[PDB]
């Protein structure tokens, strides 16, 4: 949920003015290895409390990759380029997960982010640096606590 | 405006990955223009999950 | 389903070799604008009827592409290339669909192939021909009548 | 060996997905010759029509 | 050099009758670890000589791969797919290597033609098939004799 | 050059290390039309002046697309993902030039950095920002004065 | 449509320049071919940059 | 260090861009610890070039 980054005065912030009506959010992940997930969200707001309905699908992860043997450490600082295409503000990044034994796995991400009202005034382009970490789990993964710090910028020599 | 400083986050995620089904719930907060969040999110179904966690993060 | 193809004796059917027990696939679509789509289908056998449960997702669709604004008039024939990967039998697609004014919309496929009972033999490298027909639809596509031919073979010299 | 596929096969399907974020439902039925390698199969939409997308991207997943 | 392609008499050979004159083709090479190539060649004739100008410009090898290492064997026989692109004949290709230890090694290809003259008739989608094979080398393969077949057709039903 | 470019005390500047020898860098461009771009600098440095051997080639641009009819405005500020794959410092960017119109052409960029002396020290994951700009030209471009910024980091948080 | 001028049995005269990984070379070639019937076999030789150190057959489509 | 706060730089770029050769000089300047450099460059073969200048600019 890119509500949830610190948009400076000088760039306009689509997901802000996106509410109270909200938003929704498209994503591909292409993985190195030829793992391919897509995803949905659907993003309402009621109150002071932000709902999230997620979809996520994900097929051709090899047997004895670093996904399906559980070999991942986190997702690398990342960011995100943020450019309109086609009418739709649009998100690429060049993202890598940290394995055991120090070697990188890649994935690159495509996110296509559209408003529910119309007229929000599309932004132009912008960087949004992420960081995400899980900050805590049980031995199966069943409870997680999950982090994520965002702040969008201009780049050089801007930031 | 129509956000607040501190917010409360609500999620239902719905899945498959290899085949494998999932449901996971969330609940959290954050700070919209800190551009911080934080969840806890507990798998409902599909528990354990015979994938790496990670590349699910993202998407919540 | 892959069971409805022509394979030769000098080629391992790995696809009639799975049942009655069945076979499922799953499969990524990647278009050249963007688009991208992930497929399952879940391949089971009672008598003599076939059973699919297939799922369909497509993300990223631009709205003035060929998808969105209904440009396409038909895939064109293509060629399947079938190898071993991590232990698992996959199919790679270069495809294309026609789009009005005989221009072309790029799709690379991948899918791969997973048995249901364990130990079924794995073929080798091959090809399988393809080529897939709408033979007749109304209006808005809301009843379609589908048509496939494949035929497996080991390219040249034969 | 006995895999018990008969030269003339009768084919059932049921389809639920989502394009763009257009839920659909479309259903299925045909008959193929497995050992000729050729299918063909009567297609209802069942939710979701008219499919606001091409058919032809879903042709292949039947 | 697809002149040395059978073309079938329904389908138009945009390669021979490019001659007397000639054509060009650039081509960029994708493997699946990264490594990418570039080539161009340049075809002329002069009496029975056709005459290749070939640059070949590869990157970004990993050390370990199995290009560095020498672990190829051969091309398996693949299906080159040609269509018109932004006015240009073009083929795209699936391609694999079989490496040592039975695994394979994934190229995507992307060919663009051009005829050297005016009035050269562009054809519609085809399928061209390849085998391409070193029949023998010496040891450090200094020296090598290779050998192509292909084949153009429209696919399946024939 | 990633010699110009601001590193912190708490990352490994490979590219200060790898002189007075120097270093070599191989860099693969694929834009979103097909163009694809391979190139190579060989670094080296005498006194106070470093010495560039570069080679730069690019198949498959379209005649129609923004490269050849010359639509281009800049290239976007950018950050390069720097990490190690098979023993070699690899930097992959995804790239953005403005065009005409205020549209954008996406380019991906693969990079690998070899130090020419055995024994300069890897750094380990991190970012680097860049900015890049034509500050001057004639009309044909055939005189170009151009810059470049460049600064190391570890991301969010620091 | 015109004469093509192309025979049944043509020959063919090669000159690959190229770098690999930094690796340059030089490989001439000479062969011949039968154009209608899709086929051709050629000698090639390298000239410069031998021996190769990297895998010949990311080389032989180009030829 | 080998590395000085103020450094030149030399650089001859040899290329070709769908079958367009083209050979350009460039001579610059540029401090390495504030990862700052600029460049003058000449067009000495090949000029004026076909394509977008952009597309070779990071590799100077
Ligand atoms: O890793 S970050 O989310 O602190
Ligand atoms: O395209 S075929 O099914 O006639
Ligand atoms: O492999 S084929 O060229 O005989
Ligand atoms: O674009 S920056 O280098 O001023």
């Amino acid at each position: 949920n890119r509500v949830f980054a610190e948009y400076p005065d000088h760039i306009q912030d689509y997901f802000k003015q996106s509410f109270p009506k909200g938003y929704s959010w498209e994503r591909s992940l292409t993985f190195e290895d030829g793992g391919i997930c897509i995803a949905r969200n659907d993003i309402t707001m009621e109150g002071d409390t932000f709902y999230n309905k997620v979809r996520f699908h994900g097929v051709n992860f090899p047997a004895n990759g670093p996904v399906m043997q559980k070999k991942t450490l986190k997702w690398e600082p990342s960011t995100e380029k943020m450019y309109v295409r086609d009418g739709v503000l649009t998100g690429d990044i060049t993202m890598a997960l940290l394995l055991e034994g120090n070697a990188h796995y890649r994935c690159d991400s495509r996110t296509t982010y559209k408003a529910k009202e119309k007229g929000v005034k599309l932004p132009g382009y912008h960087l949004v640096d992420h960081c995400i970490e899980i900050l805590s789990h049980d031995k199966d993964y069943n409870k997680v606590k999950l982090y994520e710090h965002a702040v969008a910028h201009s780049g050089l020599p801007d930031n | 405006s129509a956000i607040k400083p501190d917010m409360k986050i609500n999620l239902r995620m719905e899945g498959n990955v290899n085949g494998h089904h999932f449901v996971i719930d969330g609940d959290g907060t954050g700070k919209p223009f800190e551009g911080k969040q934080s969840m806890d999110l507990e798998v409902k179904e599909g528990g354990p999950l015979p994938f790496a966690f990670d590349i699910l993060t993202t998407a919540f």
